[PDB]
């Protein structure tokens, strides 16, 4: 749990979002979204800042949850380099395919989440030597918590492209990842 | 609107 890069990480998006709460929400957006305008395409931390932004202490706290747990037993278990190529290839294409779901206006750590939720249950199934497992008993909450993105739960406008690319990210690289060794 | 991830 204690690792560097679980709290660099943490820090990051706590920064941000205070940010957000002085500046506001969308002056963060202008500068931290994926790139709406193809002119911004060379603003290249724009494809992984997204992931670094908050819309409510609700949104953010129930991401850090998230990701200190699953985040934290990915560098424990196996180093903070994989976790960091987690991290970013999954706010990479989540960002990717959130873009084409719904366009630019999107963020929170839940793209890198699912990523992490797909790895840490698919790694834990077939690679157990691996030290790491994600409990039946959260792979239902993860799907309910995917499918009732699709229901937009109670108002709640979730970035569903985000949430299938992330987790379909992690299975792909758990599964490779249970191949070697 | 924003979508959350």
């Amino acid at each position: 749990r204690a690792g560097p890069v679980t709290w660099v990480m943490m820090i990051a998006c706590v920064v941000v979002f205070i940010a957000m709460q002085i500046l506001g929400d969308q002056e963060v957006m202008l500068w931290l979204a994926w790139p709406f305008d193809p002119t911004l395409k060379f603003e290249f931390w724009r494809y992984f800042t997204h992931a670094l932004m908050h819309f409510s202490l609700m949104h953010i706290l129930f991401n850090l949850l998230w990701w200190w747990y699953l985040g934290g037993a990915v560098e424990k278990r196996l180093g903070s380099g994989k976790l960091i190529v987690i991290t970013l290839i999954s706010a990479l294409l989540s960002g990717y395919v959130q873009q084409k779901f719904s366009g630019p206006w999107f963020g929170g750590l839940s793209g890198v989440v699912f990523a992490l939720m797909g790895y840490v249950w698919l790694r834990g199934e077939r690679d157990p030597q691996s030290g790491i497992y994600l409990q039946r008993g959260l792979i239902i909450f993860a799907l309910i918590w995917i499918v009732a993105g699709w229901f937009d739960l109670f108002g709640m406008s979730m970035a569903n492209g985000a949430h299938i690319a992330g987790l379909a990210v992690g299975l792909a690289m758990a599964f490779v990842d249970s191949l070697n060794a | 609107a924003v979508r959350m991830a």
